[PDB]
Parts: C-alpha cells; sequence; structure tokens
C-alpha cells in the first residue's frame, strides 16, 4: 500500500472549454431512481458535490436495460467527448480489431463499472459536472461532479487500457482465437466457438472481472450477435411474365438511380418502350432489345460496387427509410452512392403502434454493428421531426452510448430499397 | 453571538486582469453622503477600507429622494461582471403555481436582502475596489473594496442561492414535516400542521438562519389567505395570479424593455399566448447594451396585444399526485390551438394555446402533433409525468395517418373527444395505378431570362393540352401542369410527372400552404375520388410529348 492509482494527466483540446449542455426535463421517475443512484455514488466517493463556481454541465438520464429492473445512470457525454482531446498513445491506442466482424458470435458485456476504480485527474473533474434537476424547479437542481473515471466518457476506456489488458491477459493467452474488443463502457467477445462454448467462455471471462476487486451491477448481462450472418441488401430488379406501363416507370426510375452507382447501367431500350402516351395499367411486351439490356443490368448488379473502402479520416454516415409495415432499410456510407454496408429491419420489438420506439431501436442496432465493423458510431440522418424525436427517444434507449444525429425531408429513395 | 459561514473561490476569466475604470467627478454633497454611508458599511464589515497599493478601481455613483432616507450608493460593476468568470445558472426554469401540492399552513419569507451578509471569498475582494473622490482634488480619495457579495456583482445571484441552499439543508432534513422552496428572493414552507405548530417551526426556522448571520424583515401582519409566493396568490384550496398591468409609455429604454420582456416570459406559461417580436429590438437594443432609447415599432401590436390578455385574472386548482393528469386540445383556426390540464373536470390546473410552427406547407395533423409534444415537454417539467390526452381525432384517422407518413411519428396515449372542428385527412393518394382511369402525362418548362413558360398534358385518351404562363419558373410551370391535369380530368386520375420538386411537396401531405398554386392543387386533389401520382426521370423516352411545353 502506501501508493495511489497516481492519475493520468487529461486536458481539452486547444482554444476549448468545457462543456454546457442544458440539463432536459425528466420524469418523476428518473429523478427518483438518480437521487437514489447518486446519493450511493456519493458515499462511496465516486462523484462530490459542487458549488456555483462550477459552470460546466452535461445532461444525464436513467435508462432501465431489458431484463434488468434496475436503473442505469446514463450521462450525455457527447458534448464533452468531442472536446476531449484524443489520447493518441493511450486513447486511439485502442484499435480495432478487423477480425471482430468476421467471427461466427458476438457477445456483448457492460463492463463500465470496472471504471469507477480509478481515480481522475484532479483538474479535468470539473468537466464532468452533471445536475440532478428537480421537478417545477421548485428547488435547485442538485450538482455534482466526477472523482473517478465515468461511464460514457471516451477517455475511460482509453485510460482504463492498461488494467484492462491486465486482468485479461491469462484468459486471452489461453484462448488465442476469442476477439475481445473494448469500445466506450462496453466489451465485445467474439469467438467462433459452439454456442454452449461461448457462454462458458464469456462467463469464464466474467468471473475474471468480478475476481479483480482487491483495490456488477450489470455484469451479469448479455447481448448475443451474430456478425458472420449478417449480409447486406443488394439492389435487384422484378422479375416478371406481363410488365405494365407503371412496372417499366419504376424499373427505369430505379435503374436510373442505380446508374449513379453501377456506371455501365444502361435504360435507353427499356425507355424506348414508354415512348407513348398509354395508360400506366397496359400490359407492354417486352423487345428482345429490352430483354436483353435488363439481362445486362441485372448481371451488373450482381457484382459489387467500385472504389469503395472505409476511410477511418472521415465520418461514417447512416442514413434510415420507413418502408411501413414495422420494415425498415438502412444504408452506411462516408460518400454519396459509395455505401459500405446496407441493411433492412423487419419486425421489430415496437411494431406494437410505436414508429418512434422502432426508429430508436433501429438506431441502437445500426450503431451496434458499426462498431463492430469499423470500430465508431455512425452521424446518423433521421426521418422524424427533430421535436417528435427529441421527446420520446429517451424513453426507449437501451444503450449506454449515444451517437450523433440530424433530421432528414421527403426522399424518394425509399422507392428503390423497397 | 457568533456566526459562520463557507466562501465560494471566484476567478476572473483566464486572461484577463481586473477592473481598473477611473473615478469621475462628483459633487460635493454626494461626496459627503458617500462618505457616511461608507463609514457605516465600514462599521457593519460590509466593507474595508484599503490603501494606494490596490491597482483596480470601480466608479460609484450616489442618488435617490430624502424621502425613505437620505442618499444611496450605487457600484456599477460593469466592467468587473464581464471580467469576471461565468457561474451556474440560477434560474433554470421558473415554478408553476398548479405544480405545487395543497397544504393547510404556509408562510413566505423574504430572504431578499440577506445576500448582503454573505462573505466574499478573501482573495477576489481586491477586486471590487472603488473610490470616493475628495472634496475638491486636494485629497487623496478614499479606497475600500467589499468584504460581502456586491450589490450588482455577477456572482452575488448564484453565490448566494447556493449558500442558502447549504444553510436550508440541515433544516429542512431534520424537518421532514415541512416543505421549502425557494425562487429568487421568496422562501416558501408550507405543511399540513395545525397553525401554531407550523408557526413555531418559522419561528424555528429564522432562529436557525440567524445562527448565520441572516435576518428576515419582520412580520408584515396582513390577512391570509392568500399567502403572496413569487406573484401568486396561494389560497389553501386554489391560487390565482392577479390581472398584470403593463406600463403606458411613449418612450421605452433598454431597460424598460429587458423588465418588460422579463415579466411577459413570466407570464406566459401563466396566461395564453403571449409575444416575442419586442425581443428582436432587444437583441440589438441590448446588443449594444446601451440602456439609451430604443424606438418601439410593430412590438406595438403585441404590446397592445399582451395589454389585453393581461387584463384578466387566472385562476387555477393544485396538483393532486393522486390522480391522473389529463389533456385536452381543441382546433380554433388559422394555426391556432387551445388546450386545458386538469384531474377533475372544469378543475383546470392549466390552461393555455399553441400557435403552429413557422412553415410554407403545413397539415392539421402535423400541428395537432406539435402541441401534444409542447404539452407533453411542458407536464413533464411541471408535475414529473405525461397526461392523458382527449384530441379531436378520430382513432382512425390517426392510424391511416401515422401508417402511410413517410416520418415516424408518434402520440402518447390518447382518446377520441367528439369536439369539432375535428382534424382529418382531406385527401389520401393512391398507392397503385387506378384501373381505367385517365392517365395524363404532365410537363412544364420556362425560359430563365425571359421568365416565359408553359405548361401542358398529353392523355392516353388523346385528351391535350397546352398553356402559356408569363414570370414563372421551372418548379412553377411543374406545379401548373399538374394542376392542369387536375382542373381536366375526371374524378379518378393517374398523374405522370418528372417534377422532384412537386412530388415533394405532395409527398408531404399539405392541407394548407402558403404558396396559391399549392393552395390550388390541394383544394382540387380534396374535390377528387381517387389520385395516383407518379414519378419518372425526366430528358428520356418517357412521356411522349415533353417538345409541346
Ligand atoms: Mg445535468
Ligand atoms: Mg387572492
Ligand atoms: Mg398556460
Ligand atoms: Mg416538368
Amino acid at each position: 500500500p502506501i501508493s495511489p492509482i497516481e492519475t493520468v494527466p487529461v486536458k481539452l483540446k486547444p482554444g476549448m472549454d468545457g462543456p454546457k449542455v442544458k440539463q432536459w426535463p425528466l420524469t418523476e421517475e428518473k429523478i427518483k431512481a438518480l437521487v437514489e443512484i447518486c446519493t450511493e455514488m456519493e458515499k462511496e466517493g465516486k462523484i462530490s458535490k459542487i458549488g456555483p463556481e462550477n459552470p460546466y454541465n452535461t445532461p444525464v438520464f436513467a435508462i432501465k436495460k431489458k431484463d434488468s429492473t434496475k436503473w442505469r445512470k446514463l450521462v450525455d457525454f457527447r458534448e464533452l467527448n468531442k472536446r476531449t482531446q484524443d489520447f493518441w498513445e493511450v486513447q486511439l491506442g485502442i484499435p480495432h480489431p478487423a477480425g471482430l466482424k468476421k467471427k461466427k458470435s458476438v457477445t456483448v458485456l457492460d463492463v463500465g463499472d470496472a471504471y469507477f476504480s480509478v481515480p481522475l485527474d484532479e483538474d479535468f473533474r470539473k468537466y464532468t459536472a452533471f445536475t440532478i434537476p428537480s421537478i417545477n424547479n421548485e428547488t435547485p437542481g442538485i450538482r455534482y461532479q466526477y472523482n473517478v473515471l465515468p461511464q460514457g466518457w471516451k477517455g475511460s476506456p482509453a485510460i482504463f487500457q492498461s488494467s484492462m489488458t491486465k486482468i485479461l491477459e491469462p484468459f486471452k493467452k489461453q484462448n488465442p482465437d476469442i476477439v475481445i474488443y473494448q469500445y466506450m463502457d462496453d466489451l465485445y467477445v467474439g469467438s467462433d466457438l459452439e454456442i454452449g462454448q461461448h457462454r462458458t467462455k464469456i462467463e469464464e471471462l466474467r468471473q475474471h472481472l468480478l475476481r479483480w476487486g482487491l483495490t456488477p451491477p450489470f455484469l451479469w448481462m448479455g447481448y448475443e450477435l451474430h456478425p458472420d450472418k449478417w449480409t447486406v441488401q443488394p439492389i435487384v430488379l422484378p422479375e416478371k411474365d406481363s410488365w405494365t406501363v407503371n412496372d417499366i416507370q419504376k424499373l427505369v426510375g430505379k435503374l436510373n438511380w442505380a446508374s449513379q452507382i453501377y456506371p455501365g447501367i444502361k435504360v435507353r431500350q427499356l425507355s424506348k418502350l414508354l415512348r407513348g402516351t398509354k395508360a400506366l395499367t397496359e400490359v407492354i411486351p417486352l423487345t428482345e432489345e429490352a430483354e436483353l439490356e435488363l439481362a445486362e443490368n441485372r448481371e451488373i448488379l450482381k457484382e459489387p460496387v467500385h472504389g469503395v473502402y472505409y476511410d477511418p479520416s472521415k465520418d461514417l454516415i447512416a442514413e434510415i427509410q420507413k418502408q411501413g409495415q414495422g420494415q425498415w432499410t438502412y444504408q452506411i456510407y462516408q460518400e454519396p452512392f459509395k455505401n459500405l454496408k446496407t441493411g433492412k429491419y423487419a419486425r421489430m420489438r415496437g411494431a406494437h403502434t410505436n414508429d418512434v420506439k422502432q426508429l430508436t431501436e433501429a438506431v441502437q442496432k445500426i450503431t451496434t454493428e458499426s462498431i463492430v465493423i469499423w470500430g465508431k458510431t455512425p452521424k446518423f440522418k433521421l426521418p422524424i421531426q427533430k421535436e417528435t424525436w427529441e421527446t420520446w427517444w429517451t424513453e426507449y434507449w437501451q444503450a449506454t452510448w449515444i451517437p450523433e444525429w440530424e433530421f432528414v425531408n421527403t426522399p424518394p429513395l425509399v422507392k428503390l430499397w423497397y | 453571538p457568533i456566526s459562520p459561514i463557507e466562501t465560494v473561490p471566484v476567478k476572473l476569466k483566464p486572461g484577463m486582469d481586473g477592473p481598473k475604470v477611473k473615478q469621475w467627478p462628483l459633487t460635493e454633497e454626494k461626496i459627503k453622503a458617500l462618505v457616511e454611508i461608507c463609514t457605516e458599511m465600514e462599521k457593519e464589515g460590509k466593507i474595508s477600507k484599503i490603501g494606494p497599493e490596490n491597482p483596480y478601481n470601480t466608479p460609484v455613483f450616489a442618488i435617490k429622494k430624502k424621502d425613505s432616507t437620505k442618499w444611496r450608493k450605487l457600484v456599477d460593476f460593469r466592467e468587473l461582471n464581464k471580467r469576471t468568470q461565468d457561474f451556474w445558472e440560477v434560474q433554470l426554469g421558473i415554478p408553476h403555481p398548479a405544480g405545487l401540492k395543497k397544504k393547510k399552513s404556509v408562510t413566505v419569507l423574504d430572504v431578499g436582502d440577506a445576500y448582503f451578509s454573505v462573505p466574499l471569498d478573501e482573495d477576489f475582494r481586491k477586486y471590487t475596489a472603488f473610490t470616493i473622490p475628495s472634496i475638491n482634488n486636494e485629497t487623496p480619495g478614499i479606497r475600500y473594496q467589499y468584504n460581502v457579495l456586491p450589490q450588482g456583482w455577477k456572482g452575488s445571484p448564484a453565490i448566494f442561492q447556493s449558500s442558502m441552499t447549504k444553510i436550508l439543508e440541515p433544516f429542512a432534513a431534520q424537518n421532514p414535516d415541512i416543505v421549502i422552496y425557494q425562487y429568487m428572493d421568496d422562501l416558501y414552507v408550507g405543511s399540513d400542521l395545525e397553525i401554531g405548530q407550523h408557526r413555531t417551526k418559522i419561528e424555528e426556522l429564522r432562529q436557525h438562519l440567524l445562527r448565520w448571520g441572516l435576518t428576515t424583515p419582520d412580520k408584515k401582519h396582513q390577512k391570509e389567505p392568500p399567502f403572496l409566493w413569487m406573484g401568486y396568490e396561494l389560497h389553501p384550496d386554489k391560487w390565482t395570479v392577479q390581472p398584470i398591468v403593463l406600463p403606458e409609455k411613449d418612450s421605452w429604454t433598454v431597460n424598460d424593455i429587458q423588465k418588460l420582456v422579463g415579466k411577459l416570459n413570466w407570464a406566459s406559461q401563466i396566461y395564453p399566448g403571449i409575444k416575442v417580436r419586442q425581443l428582436s429590438k432587444l437583441l440589438r437594443g441590448t446588443k449594444a447594451l446601451t440602456e439609451v432609447i430604443p424606438l418601439t415599432e410593430e412590438a406595438e401590436l403585441e404590446l397592445a396585444e399582451n395589454r389585453e390578455i393581461l387584463k384578466e385574472p387566472v385562476h387555477g386548482v393544485y396538483y393532486d399526485p393522486s390522480k391522473d393528469l389529463i389533456a385536452e386540445i381543441q382546433k380554433q383556426g388559422q394555426g391556432q390551438w387551445t388546450y386545458q390540464i386538469y384531474q377533475e373536470p372544469f378543475k383546470n390546473l392549466k390552461t393555455g394555446k399553441y400557435a403552429r410552427m413557422r412553415g410554407a406547407h403545413t397539415n392539421d395533423v402535423k400541428q395537432l402533433t406539435e402541441a401534444v409534444q409542447k404539452i407533453t415537454t411542458e407536464s413533464i417539467v411541471i408535475w414529473g409525468k405525461t397526461p392523458k390526452f382527449k384530441l379531436p381525432i378520430q382513432k382512425e384517422t390517426w392510424e391511416t395517418w401515422w401508417t402511410e407518413y413517410w416520418q415516424a411519428t408518434w402520440i402518447p396515449e390518447w382518446e377520441f373527444v367528439n369536439t369539432p372542428p375535428l382534424v382529418k385527412l382531406w385527401y389520401q393518394l393512391e398507392k397503385e395505378p387506378i384501373v381505367g382511369a385517365e392517365t395524363f402525362y404532365v410537363d412544364g418548362a420556362a425560359n430563365r431570362e425571359t421568365k416565359l413558360g408553359k405548361a401542358g398534358y398529353v392523355t392516353n385518351k388523346g385528351r391535350q393540352k397546352v398553356v402559356p404562363l408569363t414570370n414563372t419558373t421551372n418548379q412553377k410551370t411543374e406545379l401548373q401542369a399538374i394542376y392542369l391535369a387536375l382542373q381536366d380530368s375526371g374524378l379518378e386520375v393517374n398523374i405522370v410527372t418528372d417534377s422532384q420538386y412537386a412530388l415533394g411537396i405532395i409527398q408531404a401531405q399539405p392541407d394548407k400552404s402558403e404558396s396559391e398554386l399549392v393552395n390550388q392543387i390541394i383544394e382540387q386533389l380534396i374535390k377528387k375520388e381517387k389520385v395516383y401520382l407518379a414519378w419518372v426521370p425526366a430528358h428520356k423516352g418517357i412521356g411522349g410529348n415533353e417538345q409541346v411545353d
């Protein structure tokens, strides 16, 4: 003993002051939960009350994960994470394992509780200030700041890195084929092991973390994924025996759109079939020239797009379209017409008459997929009004991280993704 | 007889030095007044006399009427405030009377002067140095610095509030049978104790505050109820806000307007419908920051409009947490909506209005949705929960809307209330092409320079038309073409267009627009039985006759 866990000097990016984000309104149930959680954290010395001389603030709310029944404090450190210097040497020090996406099964574990065992740079503490608001503004908000690495702060996994590797070293030396990746407060463990064997391994790894603690409460949970069976959704053209004027016009529209992605696409012959003024529901026979062009186009679409690779220096963008009947399509790209992944979601918990809950879930699924594939979250373009989204998304959020997003307006691109 | 408090560490903004504003000339009268006042203040420990070594300075004023008393000392901290670090926001939200729960006994205490009894961070005092000029420049001015939070300093409100909260913490925690709320300078103390016992708790609370050198003005004897708390008249069963009289003048200063907007902002959550046109002047008025005279214009209309609304009293009941919150909405017209939130019928907690957001094209359903969200957020702020809604829209209309709308949308638990005018969908486009319905291939084009254009259509039944247009654009002519097809077709019609612009307006499902042409299209769609709108890429082998326009 006689030697503390000396802090790591951390600083904001040059010319940037700390975050000053307004706390959004909270339900009495969330306020009650936060009050009890913070009172306990304060007793454990993880957080401390602060005076008015601290002008900083970051929003906080609470989520009740699925099958946990216990409220979990969630701090929206999006603003502070942007203002926090990348720790390259230790922060960025967390390289992304390109092989996690090729694994049969991947399990996600909430390991953020471990970060509370490490003290935080005394001079940085003030920037982690947050406020638990009171109903009707009847009393001034209770203000705190962290004394240890906070969950949700990008700097937490970066500084804890060395400790994490030492805690898992025995486990990895025994399982050289298990890919373990740390992103924020989450730990992704991928293996091709047999399901039953996969689950036992996660539990063996689970013990190490618990065994470590000579310096809970959601560690027992586990989110299972299957990136091996993840497969993009290619562009397909209809296969018909009739073909109306309307069908052909939709086909030409779609091929025209695709010609922006695949240079070899041609619609000249098919277009010739639409020269005239016919009823939309009229059946038109395909000329042999049109039949041929359609076949050529159909082939071109079976091959991947040319010139598409991930550029780590650029942001990932995600677009989502509501297709109706609880189905949603999405594309992730950095440059237009150069998709890195396109997908489709059907069914989905929440289809129970709630569009916003479905979108919120689609956002979380897309984000986790993005974390696994590239090691970072995408910037979302959401098909919804700002006001609707900001009023309801926290009611259905179950992840411990939060991506960035902006709002969209009526694109015919939807039909092309059917 | 002894008294202790903790100070808050204060700092100037990074890279900035203290204030160094020179003291201007003062009349012999004002100087003698200031010397006296300061002598008194120094006797109470409010200020301390310093030497010539302190390089900082802030100017001091002297004013007032002998009525109440002699003169008053005023120190202008404008410069020090600009150099003082930022502090946590004291405001953030204003308590709504309907958010209070019923209490048998209530008392309001004024702690507006207690801030002058809170010590100032020792190392920051030197930045508050001021000087009283001597009789006639023949003696060095008397130098002073504050030892307590200064009246107009930037950190006084926030430091005082945090200090008060800390002092009250132990009293509230050890007296859970009473409720204490602090808004700016009013201390609300309520309980369900018999008056005798309640008064005893008040006495103990004042003696508690006294231990920290914080006094409360003497018994302001008056008949209660009503209990006055931050502008609300509290009664045991209901609350009231008396009519708010706005100032009547023909000359307005930046300060007058800031106080006016501050009063209106306060009244905004109480009274339905207010204003923000005078703000435009304030952003440019206080932009210059100068407390001069801004010529009021048009803000004149809203002012005369606010004045009328404020002529009436507002009454309401308290919140019963054992009952559900209910919000009912009504469409008034012109994009205006009214709502009432209550628990028991005819006993409103809060009533108000919602004006539609500014936009080119709108729809009644979109507006109702906005109003629901707005009311949801406000209810969560005041009561910490979402009310159940009673809406003037059929459950079936809502279903048709959200299932077909291209965006994700949602409304929380609600029930249909048959209260005209009901919100509905005025038209509904087809998902598939109509069989037997005439197909109109429309097109439009304009000449950028000449501003002249054409809009026409060709149909499968040989029908055709071209109409000339003047002072139009491509987008204008694209919409005229669609309008023409609607005008000359039957009750069912298929319309093929290459205009992404037009498709974008119609896919937004507007039932009203600012654009005359769009409104005309809307009126036409309303009359049709079935319409299928199809899109095709322009400049290709589609349509056939696009050479005619
Ligand atoms: Mg906060
Ligand atoms: Mg009264
Ligand atoms: Mg109101
Ligand atoms: Mg056109």
